[PDB]
């Protein structure tokens, strides 16, 4: 009976193409059924990516249309995944599977990692907390940790819904002209803190850190400060 | 000082689009122009930049090879050419001026960097497409440790009616995946009778009549009612 | 010949000199301006690759020289006389010449001619000038106080220095940060803050915005800033920095220099290109017409460019300034002096305590 087996490189660089092969034995991919690719992200979530059917027709997940191709070689009884312009988000265990009602037969899965070289240019900002309940008059503290040293090339921005972000702080601790003095910033090694000394009703917003040490500028994930 | 984006609109997956950013009120020739985007309900993502004085360009890894940023100093305008667009590229695209000066001493770093001026943004929508949208599946009790003879029940709730097209999978620690139940209650070949499934409409359930050691695993539900097929988040079984 | 020069320089002008060289000698010259050039160079040169000639600010070449990536150059004493003598000190490492000086850059006094048609010759005049201008809703002087590169011209005026330079080398243990001259200069600067003539928080963007909007009569800045002033339509001039205790301000000097890859097999060709094609009136003009070089090390062509008084000011402040040392210990100098000025100007430490801690 049917067996499926994935093969291909286990490491791909960001912006390159990820290519995987599923070798099917015991049943011809031209006889019937749908021949699928499915991936499992590091946090265990599963995503159906697409299929090629027994007649060569395709159907792809809308989240991937435009950069995914599933093809086949009927003479080798193999079908293929090609995922273009990958990012670290495509780090996952890739499975092939035969389906009709459900995915009744699965390959064993193969881990593909997407990761830059990438050295001093490769800097993340980890912002916390993601969300903060606060009251008028509270002291609010938002932190951001750089994945490696960024010197003091850190800026903080405020964004309200439907509007462009506004600059608050630059060079970690310099208040941008016209910004109220209740806003301040500070640095401790790789830790950056934005402080609102006494929160005001116009301060409910999302705040973002940003590093410009690498020419690959990056933002933190943002902190939403939320009213009752 | 102001920045005006244009060029946004609705585009087919895999299509192309060219954005412009018309600037005024500052010396364009000595500035840097940055494109920053924001996908619906998500955070700011820096995408590309160009230095007018040096001509140097930089790109986020997420757009490298697909986007090209350029600038015509005489028109005081910057451009972002975007290719091979997918749903991951849907977003409001902002252009911003990066203010800074460059150190005159090694290592010639940037100082006082800030995106002090921003445009209003231009919306780029990649259509879907013509596919369906995700039906959400929510599992529980995810990760509830029981004892080695207990009856155990895992539940799945779909965000809309899926007409009993609900399947259950078992994933072992080694990553191996097996189909257990399909079409709500039908046992796949080889699966022990101590597994059963129930439900209809939006609410479904998987029950193990008596837990054995080989049942230690993560269990997933999956709807086959509409494309794209979607999974639940998984429920891990542990032993007490 | 493969040549590397930064993208903000007149690299198409440089390629025209390369075309004349090819026309007279048959040798092709290819000019490239890769990103992060100054970082790529030591990586490919250690292989034995990279360009034959690299153009960069002189202070970077000390690292390349320590790694043995730059050839010792052999200009005649007749050729050396064609350039301002002080520029040859910028391209020396362990006493050896390792690059040709091209251009010269230094801070100057920039002033608003509508507010201040006759700018002060001495730092000591500025307090009374500020009182006058404050009464008109203006200020006398605003410049970047956060980075020691900008405050050093005043601190060094009366005797401070970073590292003692003698013969062709730096005594990395003869540091002039806490002598009486540097104490005098920082004291005068801190007093300017205590007397509210300047603000300890003033940085580059704050001073630039105030000068270019006409709110302050003077700033201190380099040639890289002029074109934003041109845009702002402030009627400005550029002049020699004020003296302190009768001594000229001593801004750090950067010298755009041309070094020859130690692994080049074309060293005699690179020498001919630089000495007889680039470092001529016609060569420097071709580069300058593409993107201005500022003040140049070649006496004959600088005399022509200095018909622009802004460029004459740049060269005059540079001749009076301190060549930026090309040694790795400058990095400790920047961090230490930066803290010293912040602490002295905020009041956390006395001038004496702050400079003494930095010297250590």
């Amino acid at each position: 009976q049917v067996q499926l087996k994935e093969s291909g490189p286990g490491l791909v660089r960001p912006s390159q193409s990820l290519s995987l092969t599923c070798s099917v034995t015991g049943y011809s991919i031209t006889s019937g059924y749908y021949w699928n690719w499915i991936r499992q992200f590091p946090g265990n979530k599963l995503e159906w990516m697409g299929y090629i059917s027994y007649d060569g027709s395709n159907n792809y997940n809308p989240s991937l249309k435009g950069r995914i191709s599933i093809t086949r070689d009927t003479s080798k009884n193999q079908f293929f995944l090609k995922l273009n312009s990958v990012t670290t988000d495509d780090t996952a265990t890739y499975y092939c599977a035969r389906a009709y009602i459900g995915f009744a037969y699965w390959g064993q899965g193969t881990l593909v990692t997407v990761s830059s070289g990438g050295g001093g240019s490769d800097i993340q900002m980890t912002q916390s907390p993601s969300s903060l309940s606060a009251s008028v008059g509270d002291r609010v503290t938002i932190t951001c940790r750089a994945s490696q040293s960024v010197s003091s090339a850190v800026a903080w921005y405020q964004q309200k819904p439907g509007k462009a972000p506004k600059l608050l702080i630059y060079s970690a601790s310099s208040l941008y002209s016209g910004v109220p003095s209740r806003f301040s910033g500070s640095r401790s090694g790789t830790d950056f803190t934005l402080t609102i000394s006494s929160l005001q009703p116009e301060d409910f917003a999302t705040y973002y850190c940003q590093q410009s040490s690498s020419s690959l500028i990056t933002f933190g994930q943002g902190t939403k400060v939320e009213i009752k | 000082v102001q920045l005006v984006e244009s060029g946004g609109g609705l585009v087919q997956p895999g299509g192309s689009l060219r954005l412009s950013c018309a600037a005024s009120g500052f010396n364009f020739s000595s500035s840097s122009i940055h494109w920053v985007r924001q996908a619906p309900g998500k955070g700011l993502e820096w995408v590309a930049s160009i230095s007018s004085s040096s001509g140097s360009t930089s790109y986020a890894d997420s757009v490298k090879g697909r986007f090209t940023i350029s600038a015509d100093t005489s028109k005081n305008t910057a451009y972002l050419q975007m290719n091979s667009l997918t749903a991951e590229d849907t977003a409001v695209y902002y252009c911003a001026r990066g203010y800074y000066y460059t150190g005159l001493w090694y290592p010639y770093a940037m100082y006082e960097f800030g995106m002090d001026y921003w445009g209003q943004g231009t919306l780029v929508t990649v259509s879907s497409g013509g596919g369906g949208s995700d039906i959400q599946l929510t599992q529980s009790t995810s990760s509830l440790p029981a004892s080695l003879g207990d009856r155990v029940t895992i539940s799945c709730r779909a965000g809309q009616d899926i007409s009993n097209h609900l399947n259950w999978y078992q994933q072992k620690p080694d990553g191996t995946v097996k189909l257990l139940i399909y079409y709500t209650s039908r046992l796949h070949s080889g699966v022990p009778s101590r597994f059963s499934g129930s439900g209809s409409g939006t609410d479904y359930s998987l029950t193990i009549s008596n837990l054995e050691q080989e049942d230690i695993a993560t269990y997933f539900c999956q709807q086959g009612n509409t494309l794209p097929w979607t999974f639940g988040g998984g429920s891990k079984l542990e032993i007490k | 010949l493969v040549i590397w020069i930064n993208g903000d320089k007149g690299y198409n002008g440089l390629a025209e000199v390369g075309k004349k060289f090819e026309k007279d000698t048959g040798i092709k010259v290819t000019v490239e301006h890769p990103d992060k050039l100054e970082e790529k160079f030591p990586q490919v040169a250690a292989t034995g690759d990279g360009p034959d000639i690299i153009f960069w600010a002189h202070d970077r070449f000390g690292g390349y020289a320590q790694s043995g990536l730059l050839a010792e150059i052999t200009p005649d004493k007749a050729f050396q006389d064609k350039l301002y003598p002080f520029t040859w000190d910028a391209v020396r490492y362990n006493g050896k010449l390792i690059a040709y000086p091209i251009a010269v850059e230094a801070l100057s006094l920039i002033y608003n001619k509508d507010l201040l048609p006759n700018p002060p010759k001495t730092w000591e005049e500025i307090p009374a000038l500020d009182k006058e201008l404050k009464a008109k809703g203006k200020s006398a002087l605003m410049f970047n106080l956060q980075e020691p590169y900008f405050t050093w011209p005043l601190i060094a005026a009366d005797g401070g220095y970073a590292f003692k330079y003698e013969n062709g080398k730096y005594d990395i243990k003869d540091v002039g940060v806490d002598n009486a001259g540097a104490k005098a200069g920082l004291t005068f600067l801190v007093d300017l803050i205590k007397n509210k003539h300047m603000n300890a928080d003033t940085d580059y963007s704050i001073a630039e915005a105030a000068f270019n909007k006409g709110e302050t009569a003077m700033t201190i800045n380099g040639p890289w800033a002029w074109s934003n002033i041109d845009t702002s339509k402030v009627n400005y001039g550029v002049t020699v920095l004020p003296t302190f205790k009768g001594q000229p301000s001593k801004p750090f000097v950067g010298v755009l220099s041309a070094g020859i890859n130690a692994a080049s097999p074309n060293k005699e060709l690179a020498k001919e290109f630089l000495e007889n094609y680039l470092l001529t009136d016609e060569g420097l003009e071709a580069v300058n017409k593409d993107k201005p070089l500022g003040a140049v090390a070649l006496k004959s062509y600088e005399e022509e460019l200095a018909k622009d008084p802004r460029i004459a000011a740049t060269m005059e402040n540079a001749q009076k300034g301190e060549i930026m040392p090309n040694i790795p210990q400058m990095s400790a100098f920047w961090y230490a002096v930066r803290t010293a000025v912040i602490n002295a100007a905020s009041g956390r430490q006395t001038v004496d305590e702050a400079l003494k801690d930095a010297q250590t």
